[PDB]
């Protein structure tokens, strides 16, 4: 075919791998922040269910 | 770690969000690899029970191949949906908290000065 | 003792099939293995590979480099320029630090 | 059609053809920068639709 | 008290040889008591006196290991002034291994323990020096 | 030769053959159908 | 949990008597019902590290 | 002259319950 | 590259589906054809290396190793054809499959772009080699030899896995095209020196170093034959290639982390050539010579200069060819006497006049005969070592002398002298085992004729 | 046994862990663990010999104390917070007591001295169950509370399990103990990473199950319980050597087989959190774990041992034992590395 083909194939592979490395480091920093503070979807540890509380009138006022 | 993700329906294989993902080709290299796994499984089951190999259980081999591919297709659809969920949450998070991911821009090799280490 | 077979004494081949070639015990498989090895090892590999390799043009850019060098020294010595200056990058596009 | 013990000579050439086809599929997969590298970056001739396939 | 063993690092090597010395000796005696407990619970002796002799042997042995280690470390830091140098910890670990080969009469164990303890102690100083964290908290 | 003890796998189990063949056929049919439907739905949801 | 079958089916085999403020037999408030209710309603939507 | 396969004095060293 | 490895994969069906009497011929012919198809990646008309995909690549370093790995399979295959001829056919096909698997894995190593692909394949090669040594060796210490070979390599490789994981967590990609263009210099800390050691003490186990080489004679003596071929020709080069690839991300530590290994290589090279000088077992003589020759490559890579890398590649390929040839030559006598001792048969060249020429040419290649890619390598790395320090030639000349001595002595006391008249079983020769030496020696001549291929990165 | 009894007992064994998963109440988790305990014993003791009685006694006495310690932890948590769930902001002493009791349940060192004995004293089946189905629910407890756990003693227990499993399995001629020590080492690998991305714990668990179950079946096929009994396999069942070799070389993590994947990605996710040198130690003692596997497959496959004269009847007669899942479980192992991103 020629050298142009391999040259530009190499450029494509290079941008692929660079984008992938940047995405990996971004993933690591994002996981760091998400676990350090539960501001995101991941590392959201559960809490007690709010729907199984009884809000009805009790037998005593001072519930 | 994404089990606490909002909208995470419990014990749901393929949410309707996954239906927007492009599915596999059905010619996919790992799917035909799973078919090869099934073929070798049939061959090994023949070798273990002292039967002819490549000649005995042509319904069993076909069944193994079909099982492997028919499971791998849906498992792979699920895994692609999961990696997509990962990337979606990550891009949304960098969009939400840009200050922790500053818009960095770097200098050229003319302005910076890395030290020279002679071999000699 | 523990009932093992004995050491098989050494066999000579060429008593049987004195045209033995080293490959098999059947006289026909010997022939059709040596013929195939000779053919596919010398006649096509060591010949066509040698030709293919001899006729690779500008292997790692050797002829091209000498040609470019010829025209470049021609230019530089016709124009009286410094042949092969002492710095690949000009300082016109470099910025050093102060002190 | 009888006594096909020479049929197995087709596998390795099939492997060669298949690997050639797969390399062709890969460099079809990598058809970016096809004419956007700073070194060549030519303008297409009036008949050519692609630079190097 | 954890502060007593963390006070090993409030002043560098070559300073307060005695403090570091019997700090490390107490540490070795602790570990020897653990080893004696495991060696008496499992594989007991024929009598409680034999068991107590085993415990004392193990314990004073490990105490000697730690004493010579700390002494040699702060000495080789005092001499040839280089506290940020794991070779001092290596030499101390070798003294520890040689003591292990003295109390347990074997030159093979002596050289074995020398090499291994020296490499371990040099790695310990490299960790204390570079900020390595055994038992890290989950951060990602 | 002719076995003194007639083996259990002397004649096939045509039931098992039929079940396995039908299972493979159904699996492939449902797979191609689901793949077609999923590609169609991707092209529908994401537009073109 | 590990296998959230109850949510997958809607049933509540055991997840309705987890904490004090949960439906005593005759409506007798367990003490600190108000406090546990308040804590649980503040720690909802949030999960864990932020509710802590 | 022949390939060495094990013998009884080799196989017996895996029969002592502790090795 | 995919076109090179897929046919190598389909050679396994060609083994297991072909009839018992047409299972060596077809696979050997088609393996020669794979060796032929592996010459297209010599088409380097340009300085830019060849990248076919994210998986595989090819450089002026990888490509000679690729072609040699493809070439040595037929030779393995015919050398392994006179023994295990009275073996069961399934056992034969299993041997052929093991060798083909080695070929495929090694090509995947040399063609790889990432370091983890390289790692998993570099450590996957141990399984076929172990199987070949232990299941088809004739002696009883083959088991201990396989144990040594496996665990030396694993003990070396695990720190490499950890260092590569560290590099991936730092940079992100662990790919070789990028790690050259983005290599920040190192702080010269004890941690970074440990990183250097972790990266290097997996290959130095395998090259090998003089401190750690005891796995090499134990395996060469007891690998049947083809294990000796591969383990001398490409599995030692799997460390050279790895060091050359990994030393780019370790500057400037190599300026002082290299001194112990240059030094150990040189002195232990003298020591191993001396061991060669006085030795009873011929397949161990070749082994210690291999250690002595690979030590020069260790020193050369440690010096990291253009002449040095060049001569290292030259010596890599040359030593591989000539050592495989010597192993085949000694097996040619082992197949009659069934004893590796050299003094037993000490008067040949009466019965074996033509084979005694291959012995001569192999020895002249083993030592530094000038018009040959062995002396080219030795001489260029010696020039490199002299530019390093003008006192290394004192050691290199001592080894030059010893390397003439043990080679000529091997020739003398294996061929020259009074024939062992008590050896009726000295069968004359096989055309197969003459074609082995021909196929080994003709490429040496041709590479010497055109050595612009047998250079590497720097030429 | 009779069919109704077997149905009852196997259903109880299925419901022990299945109760332990689908249960927010820790008390019901404890109930499930007790179900597994109570129902496994009739099958450990089905042959009614001294070895079986001793195994069942040791299992019962070791598991009951751990159950009681877990119940202590649960009662203390309920006293503290008035809730039957381990929240955050509990007591580290409670959580550590729970972790130690669960370690005693699994078999982790230094709480490991009971597992090889018990696995020796029972048939090949009920070693499979004991090593696979009984590890799951105890792991479920840890999986549900992985952020609350101490990163220190979790790793000390891991490292100790690795060291002791390797040094135990090094010198065992009996295979029922080799598999137990393998279990101990693999549980160490799991519990090391359990506070870090707990999906990898389940990954290593499934890999370990898919390896061990075929291995226990291989031992079942001739009632092999000794190296010298599995060495007589080239004469009885010579088509199993390949799969046994690849699965042992998977158990000892080697690259092209999927048994290196768990160790690899575990070391990855530990190096992401600076657990460098502990990971190095574990990776290096996994080689000592591999050494006796190598010796084993030498003994059976590569240097075929002496056989007996009575083994020729076995050649005459036929078998029906391979269950069609041996091949599947052995081929999904040993060959599923390129599917690793689909596994993680
Ligand atoms: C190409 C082929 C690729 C390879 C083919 C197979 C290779 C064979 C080797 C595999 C060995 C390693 C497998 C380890 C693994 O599966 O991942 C661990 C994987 C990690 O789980 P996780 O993401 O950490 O948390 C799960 C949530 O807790 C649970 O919540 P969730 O939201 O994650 O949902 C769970 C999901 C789980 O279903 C699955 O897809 C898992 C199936 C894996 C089985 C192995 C194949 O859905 C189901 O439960 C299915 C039920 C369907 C009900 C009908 C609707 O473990 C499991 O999920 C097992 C689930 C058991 C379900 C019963
Ligand atoms: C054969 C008859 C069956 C029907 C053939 C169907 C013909 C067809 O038209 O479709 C072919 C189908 C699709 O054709 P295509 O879309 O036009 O081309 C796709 C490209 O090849 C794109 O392919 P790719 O390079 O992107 O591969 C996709 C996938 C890779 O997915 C795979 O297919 C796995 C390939 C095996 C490697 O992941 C990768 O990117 C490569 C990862 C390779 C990981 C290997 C790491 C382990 C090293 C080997 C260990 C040794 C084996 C285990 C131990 C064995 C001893 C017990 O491609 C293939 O299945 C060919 C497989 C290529 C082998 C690559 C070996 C490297
Ligand atoms: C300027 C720089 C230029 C480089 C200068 C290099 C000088 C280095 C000195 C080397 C001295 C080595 C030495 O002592 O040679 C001993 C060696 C001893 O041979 P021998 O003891 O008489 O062998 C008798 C047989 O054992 C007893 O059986 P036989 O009597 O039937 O044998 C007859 C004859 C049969 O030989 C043949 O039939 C040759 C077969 C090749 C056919 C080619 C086909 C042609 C069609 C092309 C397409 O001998 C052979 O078997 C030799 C076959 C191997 C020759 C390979 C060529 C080596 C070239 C090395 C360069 O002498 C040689 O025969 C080698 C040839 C001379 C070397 C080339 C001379 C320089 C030419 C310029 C290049
Ligand atoms: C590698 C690990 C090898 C461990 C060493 C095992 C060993 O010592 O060899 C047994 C050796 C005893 O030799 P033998 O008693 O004559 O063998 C009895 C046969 O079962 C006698 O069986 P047969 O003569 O009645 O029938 C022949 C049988 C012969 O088949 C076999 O028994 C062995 C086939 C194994 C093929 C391995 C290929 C490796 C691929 C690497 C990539 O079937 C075939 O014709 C071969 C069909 C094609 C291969 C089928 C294999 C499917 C599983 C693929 C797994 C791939 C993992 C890699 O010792
Ligand atoms: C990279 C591989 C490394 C591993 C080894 C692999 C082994 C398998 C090898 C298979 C066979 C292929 C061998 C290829 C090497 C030889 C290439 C070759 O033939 O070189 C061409 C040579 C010189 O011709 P030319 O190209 O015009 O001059 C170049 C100078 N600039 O033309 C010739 O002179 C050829 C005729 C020489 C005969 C001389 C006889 C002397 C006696
Ligand atoms: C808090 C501070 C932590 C300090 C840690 C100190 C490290 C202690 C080292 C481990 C103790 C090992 C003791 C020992 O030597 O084992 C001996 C015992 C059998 O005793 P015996 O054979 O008679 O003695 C031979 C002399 N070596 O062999 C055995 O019975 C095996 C017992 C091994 C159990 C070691 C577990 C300790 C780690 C717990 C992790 C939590
Ligand atoms: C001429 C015959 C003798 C040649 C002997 C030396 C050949 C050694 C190198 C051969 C491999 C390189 C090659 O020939 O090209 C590979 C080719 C794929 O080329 P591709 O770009 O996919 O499509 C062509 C459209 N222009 O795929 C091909 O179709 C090449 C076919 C010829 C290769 C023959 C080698 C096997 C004998
Ligand atoms: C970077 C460099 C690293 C290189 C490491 C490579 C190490 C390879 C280790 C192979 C060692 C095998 C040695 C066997 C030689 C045969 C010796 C023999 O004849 O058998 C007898 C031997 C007992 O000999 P002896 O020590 O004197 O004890 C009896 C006296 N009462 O009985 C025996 O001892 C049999 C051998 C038992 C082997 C014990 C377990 C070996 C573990 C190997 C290390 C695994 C790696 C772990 C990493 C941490």
């Amino acid at each position: 075919d020629g050298p142009e083909k391999n040259y530009e194939k190499t450029l494509a592979i290079l941008q692929i791998e660079s984008e992938k490395a940047e995405l990996r480091l971004k993933e690591q920093e994002v996981r760091r922040l998400m676990r350090a503070r539960g501001d995101g979807p991941w590392y959201q540890f559960p809490t007690p269910e709010k729907e199984f509380i009884d809000h009805s009138p009790k037998a005593t006022p001072d519930n | 770690m994404m089990n606490g993700r909002p909208g995470h329906e419990p014990l749901k294989f393929l949410p309707d969000e996954a239906r927007s993902l492009p599915p596999p080709k059905l010619n996919d290299p790992r799917l035909v690899y799973m078919g090869l796994l099934g073929y070798c499984t049939g061959l090994m089951d023949n070798m273990l029970r002292m039967r002819p190999v490549m000649r005995a259980g042509l319904h069993r081999q076909l069944l193994f191949v079909t099982s492997f591919v028919f499971a791998g297709y849906f498992y792979l659809k699920r895994q692609n949906y999961l990696y997509a969920v990962k990337d979606h949450d990550m891009f949304g998070y960098i969009k939400l908290h840009p200050e922790d991911f500053p818009e960095k821009e770097k200098k050229t090799y003319a302005e910076i000065l890395e030290p020279f280490h002679p071999v000699r | 003792q523990w009932q093992e077979d004995p050491e098989p004494e050494d066999e000579n081949v060429y008593a049987k099939n004195p045209d033995f070639h080293g490959y098999d015990s059947d006289p026909v498989v010997d022939v059709w293995n040596m013929r195939a090895v000779f053919f596919f090892g010398f006649s096509i590999v060591l010949v066509f590979g040698t030709t293919f390799v001899a006729y690779v043009p500008d292997y790692r850019m050797q002829e091209w480099a000498r040609r470019e060098a010829e025209r470049l020294v021609k230019y530089r010595e016709v124009n009286g320029l410094p042949i092969m200056e002492s710095n690949y990058f000009d300082p016109s596009k470099i910025q050093l630090p102060e002190d | 059609q009888l006594l096909r013990e020479h049929w197995v000579h087709i596998l390795v050439p099939a492997g060669f053809v298949f690997g050639c086809y797969l390399d062709r599929k890969d460099d079809e997969k990598l058809t970016a920068f096809r004419n956007k590298s700073m070194l060549f970056q030519r303008e297409l001739r009036p008949n050519e639709e692609v630079t190097w396939k | 008290v954890k502060r007593f063993f963390e006070s090993y690092h409030e002043v560098p090597d070559g300073t307060q040889c005695h403090r570091k010395t019997y700090i490390t000796t107490a540490l070795g005696g602790i570990c020897g008591i653990i080893g004696s407990a495991y060696s008496v619970s499992l594989n007991p002796a024929d009598s409680t006196l034999e068991a107590v002799a085993r415990v004392g042997r193990y314990t004073f042995t490990a105490a000697a290991i730690g004493a010579m280690f700390g002494l040699t470390t702060c000495v080789s830091a005092q001499v040839r002034e280089k506290p940020d140098d794991p070779l001092n910890y290596f030499i101390g670990g070798c003294a520890g291994g040689l003591t292990l080969g003295a109390r347990t009469h074997s030159y093979g164990t002596a050289a074995m323990g020398c090499v291994y303890m020296g490499t371990a102690a040099a790695l310990f100083k490299i960790g204390k020096l570079e900020g390595w964290e055994l038992f890290p908290t989950p951060k990602v | 030769k002719f076995y003194v003890r007639e083996p259990v796998n002397a004649k096939p189990n045509w039931l098992a053959v039929g079940l396995s063949v039908g299972a493979s056929v159904f699996m492939w049919i449902y797979l191609i159908q689901t793949h077609n439907e999923d590609v169609l739905e991707y092209k529908r949801r994401n537009g073109l | 949990p590990f296998l959230d079958i109850q949510k997958k089916l809607g049933i509540s085999l055991d997840r309705h008597f987890m904490f004090l403020s949960a439906e005593q037999p005759y409506k007798n408030a367990a003490r600190c019902h108000a406090f546990e209710k308040e804590w649980i309603e503040c720690a909802h939507g949030i999960g864990g590290t932020r509710a802590k | 002259a022949r390939q060495w396969q094990p013998d009884i004095e080799w196989a017996e060293q895996f029969s002592g319950a502790v090795m | 590259m995919l076109k090179i490895i897929l046919p190598s994969l389909m050679l396994l069906p060609l083994t297991w589906l072909s009839s018992p009497k047409k299972t060596w011929t077809n696979v050997t012919s088609y393996s020669f054809l794979i060796s032929l198809t592996s010459l297209t990646l010599l088409w380097q008309t340009d300085e830019n290396y060849k990248n076919f995909s994210n998986m595989f690549s090819s450089d002026p370093l990888s490509t000679p190793l690729i072609i040699l790995t493809a070439w040595l399979l037929p030779l393995m295959l015919m050398a392994s054809q006179n023994h295990l001829k009275k073996d069961n056919n399934v056992l034969q096909k299993l041997y052929i499959s093991m060798l083909i698997s080695l070929q495929i894995l090694l090509i995947m190593t040399f063609s790889a772009t990432e370091l983890i692909m390289f790692y998993i394949l570099f450590e996957a090669t141990l399984i076929p080699t172990l199987i070949i040594i232990t299941r088809w060796g004739n002696q009883t210490e083959r088991l201990n030899a396989g144990i040594y070979f496996l665990f030396y390599t694993l003990i070396g490789s695990i720190p490499l896995l950890i260092a590569l994981i560290l590099i991936q967590n730092h940079v992100g990609t662990l790919n070789l095209m990028i790690l050259s263009f983005t290599t920040h210099t190192l702080d010269a800390s004890w941690s970074n020196n440990l990183l250097w050691l972790a990266c290097m003490m997996a290959f130095l186990i395998k090259m090998p170093l003089y401190g750690v080489h005891l796995w090499l004679p134990k395996a060469h003596v007891e690998a049947p034959i083809a294990g000796s071929m591969i383990l001398a020709a490409i599995l030692l080069k799997l460390g050279s290639y790895g060091m050359i690839r990994i030393s780019i991300i370790l500057d400037p530590l190599t300026k002082y982390m290299a001194y112990p290994f240059i030094l150990l290589s040189l002195w232990g090279m003298i020591m191993t050539s001396s061991i060669c000088l006085r030795q009873t077992d011929l397949k161990s003589l070749i082994a210690y010579s291999s250690v002595s020759h690979m030590a020069l490559v260790i020193a050369s890579i440690m010096i990291q200069t253009p002449w040095s890398f060049m001569g290292a590649t030259m010596l890599m390929i040359a030593h591989g060819l000539t050592s495989s040839l010597l192993f085949c030559l000694a097996n040619s006598n082992y197949e009659r006497i069934h004893s590796r001792t050299m003094i037993m048969a000490r008067g040949l060249q009466m019965v074996f006049p033509l084979m005694a020429t291959w012995w001569l040419m192999a020895s002249l290649a083993n030592l530094a005969l000038p018009p040959s890619i062995n002396l080219m390598g030795e001489l260029f790395i010696t020039m490199s070592l002299f530019s390093w320090s003008n006192f290394t030639i004192i050691l290199m000349g001592i080894n030059i002398i010893i390397t003439g001595m043990y080679s000529m002595y091997m020739i003398i006391t294996t061929q020259r002298g009074k024939l062992t008249n008590h050896m009726i079983n000295l069968q004359p020769s096989h055309t197969r085992e003459l074609t082995l030496m021909a196929l080994h020696m003709i490429p040496l001549i041709l590479l010497t004729t055109s050595p612009k291929l047998i250079t590497g990165l720097t030429m | 046994m009779n069919p109704i009894t077997l149905a009852i007992i196997y259903f109880t064994i299925f419901l022990g862990p299945v109760i332990t998963m689908s249960s927010t109440n820790l008390m019901l988790m404890w109930v499930g663990l007790e179900f597994s305990l109570l129902a496994i014993i009739p099958m450990l003791i089905n042959k009614k010999n001294p070895r079986s009685t001793e195994a069942a006694t040791k299992y019962f006495v070791t598991q009951a104390t751990a159950s009681m310690i877990i119940l202590l932890a649960i009662v203390l948590n309920y006293k503290q917070l008035g809730t039957w769930m381990f929240q955050q902001q509990t007591n580290g002493l409670i959580l550590n007591m729970t972790l130690m009791a669960l370690s005693m349940k699994l078999g982790l060192a230094p709480f490991h001295f009971w597992l090889p004995e018990v696995t020796q004293g029972i048939p090949l089946h009920m070693g499979l169950i004991l090593l696979t189905w009984q590890k799951i629910a105890p792991l479920s407890i840890l999986i549900q509370i992985y952020p609350l756990l101490n990163s220190t003693i979790i790793l000390m227990l891991a490292i100790t399990s690795i060291f002791m499993g390797a040094w135990g399995g090094l010198n065992q001629t009996q295979m029922r103990k080799i598999m137990a020590y393998s279990s101990i080492a693999h549980m160490g690998w799991m519990l090391a990473i359990l506070p870090y991305n707990p999906s990898l714990t389940l990954l290593n668990l499934m890999i370990y199950i898919i390896l061990t179950a075929p291995m226990f079946m291989a031992l079942m096929l001739n009632n092999s319980m000794t190296i010298n009994s599995i060495s007589l396999l080239w004469n009885k069942t010579p088509a199993m050597l390949t799969m046994i070799s690849l699965m042992l070389l998977s158990l000892g993590g080697l690259p092209p087989l999927t048994g290196f994947l768990p160790k690899w990605i575990i070391i990855t996710e530990l190096m992401k959190n600076n657990c460098l040198i502990m990971a190095t130690l574990m990776a290096m003692m996994a080689l000592l774990n591999l050494f006796f596997y190598t010796r084993l497959i030498y003994s059976t496959s590569l240097t075929m041992f002496p056989t007996n004269n009575n083994s020729k009847m076995m050649t005459h007669q036929t078998k029906t034992k391979p269950n069609l899942m041996f091949s599947t479980l052995a081929i999904m192992s040993t060959m599923t590395l390129p599917l690793a991103p689909q596994l993680i």
